[PDB]
């Protein structure tokens, strides 16, 4: 049930739009530079430069989902934690959506925002030049649109400078993505805690089943084995309870991310401080390991 | 000659009525679709129970003979029908090479068991099993019409016989009349799941080790599986070979020097001897030496021949009859306080035997002494030898004075006294097990080493199942084993060639089963992670590599749709024209809108839509009663539960 | 309720039928702790499910407040398109908004 | 039963089958004001007509 | 008779009040919560025996 | 903290006062598992709150 | 327990034994009771072995007037004047199910 | 006359090989 | 006595059974020798990849060592930690 909920969470956050818009050939819309948040067709990767930095900021643990038996028997001197987990019955399942699919979803959303605006959420997309869309966003916060039309150069330069500042902020090592690392740390630590919790004898002669079967007969030993059975079942139950509580917290966070993506990327919001500090104009989504970054 | 037992030979596991339930049990069963041998009269081996079937038209099969040697030298049992009654007879008879119909034997003399019943196109089924000196017979009947093979179907057998024979049964042979055929299959220890009717009759069963679908059925305890993908148990292999590695020791271990010595010391001056480099076969003592008491702590006696012992010491002394009970952990008395004390964490055995014909003389033997005065109790395995005059105040004194005594008393051993005042010789053996290098082992024979294969192993008494590989660890000379962070023994030193070996488990890798509904089909697809396409159960059809793992039983299609079974890593499965197909899922519909700097798009007309949205609001309110759930109408249980009341009020508060 | 939790049997009648009070009160205490543990596990699962249901009911209450008693400007909060009206209907353990 | 409770028996003198059922059944609720106000209570029994 | 009681101790270690847990459902409620005072409301007591 | 969890007593002093170390370390382990279980239940309730 | 009579673990029943020196012991020596002390393996529970075949440690048949060939049954020597550890006892084992 | 034993005198507590682990034990130590 | 760390190996396990309360060294007719006393104590030992003890933590030396033995690690991150109560 937890795993099914994790797939439903990703589907409800990222798959809001129904049609996959193609990336435009021109990345320059009336003074505004959209090249750093859109994919380019020359580099091997399918994702933007900022998404590259975001994926570089978070370190992983397994890095795939395939550990072969001969590979685990080839590394015995190096006491790898993943082989011990897999040798003790604990496994990690792959996500349904690949990172490339999520990157394609975010690219389609950014292209639809940059080309159609806000109208592709209410229904079919309506094309509009970017300056008129900017004029509507300015008119929505109580400022007349001539203010845009007479200061377009300055506004475009400030927009480009802010994007460059975000890029420069994200190239330096920091703790901006610190709430995505806690998830992977908690999962790895829980599995390693089960592995280390497997050496308690729970009030029996030993914690090794081989010693009990090696020394007693079947007879006195089946009552020493039952103590270990109840203890290890208790340990698994504690792990499952902690996982359920963590899943509830993650589901609440994913619901908030989904409604913020709905109300701030597909439209303009009037709610104070719900999307940034100031009067909201636009928002752009970017994919991240186990999460989303809104600009 | 070779046929299959298609769901053949299920019997009632106990004598308890059950109705409208599913019961999961583990016992000796005939596995589904297993090999059976047809006969259309050699000596067929009896391997822990058989299934026997007879296809007949003129009542040719008449009975069976069960035995081991099948000569006049061991007991054998005949269960036969002589056309008027069924007679069962377990005796000692000279068998014939060609038994037929009317003499099955020459002569009988050591007859043990006898039973005579009352006087009196077809398929007759029997199950024979031997257990704890009892032979169980189960019988069933079915009218058929087939002429050559064993017919398919399902039929439940009922218990008819539980014979107290106590016979070594390894071989058997059928008895015929001077057409018919009979079929033989072998039972295995297996887990089954049986279904009961509303009449309390078994009408269906599931063999939990037949295929992964049956494993899934036994895991969820149901006969119906919904559409989807389910994570089953990990991939397992069964062990194949046996490895036994013991140190190579030749000398028989000195039982005669210890148990047969001309002189044993007193209990206050007990003696200790080290035992090393020996083979301890206590079955050579069964001819001459017998012990009145022999009690061991830390190890069961029945396993003493399967182990090897590290640091063996033997303590010897002599006591009286009433003091033999004091040589035990946690005991008090003069011997346990002032002469010889045992720990609690004692590991070893204690042996004592009566010696009145050796250590007792007429007139009175006064050569054995014990201490009865001391200023404190002894520590475990501590000896006190001094002979100093004792004073209660604690100051030195001269023995011809007042309040000054000699601390040692004499044992007075006579021939004519009662057994409580007769001498007993006591030997205490102490050792440690399975944590150190060892040189005193049992009489078990060793076996060659096998590498890189799942085997059962026995290293110096430590038994297990796993895979043995060469290692790169560097043991120090005083170390023999190595352990993980989870206290699992992962390294060993081979006691014959001093090389280090790594031990690994045999099971590894997750397995998922993709199925449609059980109503649609019994076909499934299997996904194995952690394998590159090997470690698969069977190569059925269409093996290919996906991003999630290796998929077996599904067909890869190039077109992309929405998916109903999410496999993972972008791969999905469905049930299409029928078979199971796997594909890459579609993210959505392709679209293109062209950017222009001078054109706009404006809607010209509209529609009114109504959309539905369903939301849960509340769930069911529930309450529990601790007293009825835990102790249903029992006063003693309610009295015992009475001191857990704080725990139960917390649950009720949470629910309210 | 059919697990014996490491005792002679899972039936209290067999223990009271065969042993005296004496050895049996230590076999009954194992069953007592096991069944108390089972009830505690049930209560914990029920508390977590109640938390999920309460979050759903809070969302239903605020949606009923902001979409049936008025017109909302929030994008995609009530239907796909520009919101005009909403109607509530009762359902077993829940509510359906049109 | 499915919970290993003995629910049927055969009488050893006359070979008839008998069903055994528990004696306790039915939820009970107590409605009370404060203990300071009164010692009177009301009792609600479900599962009785 | 064999009966369950709940006794109250003073600050001087003297028994001055008691509750007989089998007298009436109010006393069953008092013995279940281990208190001499019950707040206003409805409480699910033990099933009918 | 006053439940004995199926041991001789709920007081550690009585067990250490009457038995040796020997039979007592298996009566102490029952109390250890029970009190650890109680702390775990408290922590779970606190996490939900 | 190895070569003559072995009990299971899941035994249910009672064991009774009593001293019979005034009935089963005669002067000069009663030699009518025997026990097996040589076998090629241990018995299974409630299994009986009756045969009297010459025993050889290697496992091959042999003639008893030879080397490394023995008779597998020993005699009990029951005297009146011996100690109680060499006196006869009668043993009855009752086994049942409940 | 009086000196200090600065991290002096640790011995192997048993005869079991362990590698790349942290082992917590209670025994007679300086 | 020089400072440092050095691990000792077992050489003898003698079955004597002797009341030992006093001892004395034997010298030849320069050198110095030092005597210290053992106590029942909890230690935490670190093993190498070669199975050698190279570091240890005495859990009763100071509250930092109590914290190290509680979390079973040689490295502590920045912050404040609730240790055991005052005994
Ligand atoms: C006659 C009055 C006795 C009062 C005793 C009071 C409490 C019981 C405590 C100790 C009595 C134990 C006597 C055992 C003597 C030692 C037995 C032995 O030789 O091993
Ligand atoms: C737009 O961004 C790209 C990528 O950083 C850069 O190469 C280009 O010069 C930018 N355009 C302008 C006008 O600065
Ligand atoms: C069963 O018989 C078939 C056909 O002879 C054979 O291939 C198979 O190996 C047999 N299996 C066993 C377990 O004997
Ligand atoms: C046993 O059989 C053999 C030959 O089969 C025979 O020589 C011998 O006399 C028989 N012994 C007995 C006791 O019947
Ligand atoms: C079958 O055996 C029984 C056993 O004594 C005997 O009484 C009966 O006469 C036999 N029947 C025939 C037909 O020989
Ligand atoms: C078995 O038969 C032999 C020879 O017939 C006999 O000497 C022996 O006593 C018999 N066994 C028993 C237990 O009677
Ligand atoms: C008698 O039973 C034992 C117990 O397994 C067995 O080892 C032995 O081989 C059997 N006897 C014969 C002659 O097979
Ligand atoms: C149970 O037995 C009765 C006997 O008359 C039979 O009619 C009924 O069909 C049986 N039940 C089932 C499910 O077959
Ligand atoms: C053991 O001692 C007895 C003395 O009673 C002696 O008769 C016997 O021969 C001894 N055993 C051996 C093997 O010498
Ligand atoms: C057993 O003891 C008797 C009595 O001396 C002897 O004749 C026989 O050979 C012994 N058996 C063995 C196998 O040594
Ligand atoms: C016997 O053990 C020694 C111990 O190292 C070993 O060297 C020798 O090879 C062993 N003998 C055989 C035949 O393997
Ligand atoms: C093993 O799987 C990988 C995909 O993860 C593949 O690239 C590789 O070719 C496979 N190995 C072989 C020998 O084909
Ligand atoms: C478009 O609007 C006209 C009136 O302006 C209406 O008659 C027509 O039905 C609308 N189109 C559709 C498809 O309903
Ligand atoms: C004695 O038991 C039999 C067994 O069926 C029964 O028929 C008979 O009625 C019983 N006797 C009495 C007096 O009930
Ligand atoms: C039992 O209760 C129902 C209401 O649930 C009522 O309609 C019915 O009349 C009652 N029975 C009798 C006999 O009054
Ligand atoms: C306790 O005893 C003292 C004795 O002087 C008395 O004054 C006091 O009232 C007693 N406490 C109560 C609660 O009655
Ligand atoms: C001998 O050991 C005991 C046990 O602690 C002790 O009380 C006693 O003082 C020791 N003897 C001497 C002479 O110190
Ligand atoms: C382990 O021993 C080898 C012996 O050659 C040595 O080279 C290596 O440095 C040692 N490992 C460590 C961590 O010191």
């Amino acid at each position: 049930g937890i795993a099914a909920e994790q797939d439903r969470n990703t589907r409800e956050v990222f798959a809001q739009v129904k049609q996959m818009y193609k990336t435009p050939t021109l990345k320059y819309f009336g003074g505004f530079n959209f090249s750093q948040i859109l994919p380019d067709p020359l580099k091997p990767t399918k994702r933007s430069f900022i998404e590259d930095l975001l994926f570089n900021k978070v370190t992983l643990a397994d890095a795939g989902f395939m550990k072969q038996y001969g590979e685990c028997l080839g590394d015995i001197n190096a006491r790898d934690l993943i082989c011990a987990q897999k040798f003790n019955g604990l496994t990690v399942l792959p996500p349904l959506l690949t990172d490339d699919m999520i990157a394609a979803y975010t690219a389609a959303l950014v292209s639809g925002t940059a080309t159609a605006g806000w109208t592709f959420g209410a229904g079919a997309a309506l094309q509009i030049p970017f300056a008129m869309q900017m004029a509507y966003r300015f008119n929505g916060i109580g400022v007349t649109q001539n203010v845009l039309y007479e200061n377009q150069k300055q506004i475009a330069n400030q927009f480009n400078k802010a994007i460059s500042q975000i890029q420069e902020s994200l190239t330096t090592t920091s703790t901006a993505l610190g709430k995505l690392q806690d998830v992977v740390n908690q999962n790895a630590q829980a599995l390693n805690t089960l592995v280390k919790q497997l050496s308690s004898n729970f009030g029996a002669i030993s914690s090794v089943l081989n010693d009990i079967l090696s020394r007693l007969d079947k007879c006195e030993a089946e009552v020493q084995i039952d103590r270990l059975i109840t203890g290890r079942l208790q340990s698994l139950q504690t792990y499952v309870t902690q996982q359920l509580i963590r899943a509830a917290e993650i589901r609440a966070s994913a619901n908030l991310a989904a409604t913020k993506m709905s109300e701030c990327v597909l439209g303009q919001s009037k709610r104070v401080d719900f999307c940034g500090k100031g009067y909201h104009l636009m928002s752009f989504p970017q994919a991240a390991p186990h999460g989303v970054v809104f600009l | 000659t070779q046929h299959t037992s298609s769901m053949r030979g299920v019997y009632y596991p106990d004598e308890i009525f059950r109705s409208d339930t599913l019961y999961l049990t583990q016992d000796l069963f005939l596995p589904f679709y297993s090999n059976v041998t047809g006969f259309h009269n050699p000596v067929i081996p009896f391997k822990d129970g058989i299934y026997f079937a007879a296809t007949e038209k003129s009542n040719v099969v008449r009975g069976w003979v069960f035995g081991s040697t099948m000569n006049n030298k061991s007991q054998s049992v005949i269960i036969i029908n002589n056309s008027t009654n069924v007679v069962i007879r377990a005796c000692n008879f000279e068998l014939c090479d060609n038994p037929f119909f009317t003499m099955i034997f020459d002569n009988a003399f050591n007859c043990t068991f006898e039973y005579i019943s009352d006087a009196f196109k077809h398929l007759r089924e029997f199950v024979f099993k031997n257990k704890d000196g009892f032979l169980y017979v189960y019988k069933g009947y079915q009218p058929i019409d087939v002429v050559r093979d064993l017919p398919s179907g399902f039929n439940t057998l009922k218990p008819i016989f539980k014979l107290p024979l106590g016979i070594n049964i390894t071989n058997f042979r059928a008895i015929l009349t001077a057409a018919a055929a009979y079929f033989v299959g072998y039972l295995k220890p297996t887990t089954f799941m049986l279904k009961y009717d509303e009449n309390g009759t078994i009408t269906d069963a599931v063999d939990c080790s037949q295929n992964p679908l049956a494993e899934l059925k036994c895991s969820v305890k149901s006969f119906e599986i919904d559409k989807g993908i389910y994570q089953t148990s990990n991939f397992r292999v069964v062990p194949s070979g046996d490895v036994v590695r013991f140190p190579n020791i030749t000398n028989l271990c000195p039982f005669g020097e210890v148990f047969n010595a001309t002189k044993f010391p007193s209990v206050y001056a007990w003696e200790r001897k080290k035992i090393s480099n020996c083979v301890a076969d206590y079955s050579v003592l069964y001819n001459s030496t017998f012990f009145s008491t022999f009690k061991c702590y830390g190890v069961s006696a029945t396993k003493l021949n399967d182990l090897c012992f590290s640091n063996v010491y033997a303590d010897s002394f002599v006591v009286k009859g009433d003091d033999v009970r004091q040589i035990a952990p946690g005991q008090t008395g003069v011997i346990a306080d002032y002469n010889y004390k045992l720990p609690c964490d004692f590991m070893g055995c204690v042996l004592a035997w009566n010696t009145r014909n050796i250590d007792a003389t007429s007139t009175g033997n006064y050569n054995y002494k014990y201490r009865y005065l001391r200023h404190g109790k002894l520590r475990p395995f501590e000896r006190d030898i001094s002979n100093v005059p004792f004073s209660p105040d604690g100051k030195p004194c001269t023995p011809p004075a007042l309040n000054c005594y000699w601390p040692l008393n004499d044992y007075g051993f006579y021939t004519t006294t009662g057994i409580g005042y007769q001498p007993y010789r006591v030997v205490v053996l102490s050792f440690e097990l399975l944590n150190a290098p060892a040189t005193v082992c049992g009489p078990k024979l060793s076996t060659d080493l096998i590498k890189n294969q799942c085997v059962n192993f026995n290293f110096n008494g430590l038994t297990g199942t796993g895979v043995l590989t060469p290692s790169s660890k560097r043991f120090q000379p005083f170390q023999q084993f190595g352990r993980d962070v989870s206290d699992f023994t992962d390294s060993v030193r081979d006691p014959k060639t001093s090389e280090i070996l790594d031990i690994s488990p045999c099971s590894f890798g997750g397995v998922s089963v993709i199925t449609p509904g059980t109503n649609a089909s019994s076909e499934v697809a299997v996904l194995y992670q952690d394998v590159n396409c090997w470690r698969i159960y069977s190569t059925g059809n269409n093996v290919f590599q996906t991003q999630a793992g290796c998929l077996i039983g599904a067909e890869h299609v190039d077109t992309s749709y929405e998916c109903d079974i999410p496999i993972g890593a972008g791969i999905c499965a469905s049930y299409h024209t029928k078979s199971i197909v796997a594909y890459t899922m579609s993210l959505g519909a392709d679209s293109s809108i062209a950017y222009s700097n001078n054109t706009i798009a404006i809607p010209t007309n509209f529609s009114i839509s109504i959309t539905t949205e369903v939301m849960p609001v509340s769930m069911a309110k529930t309450s529990v009663d601790c007293n009825m759930y835990i102790c249903g109408d029992s006063t003693e249980c309610a009295n015992l539960l009475l001191q857990y009341g704080s725990f139960c009020t917390q649950l009720n508060r949470a629910l309210s």
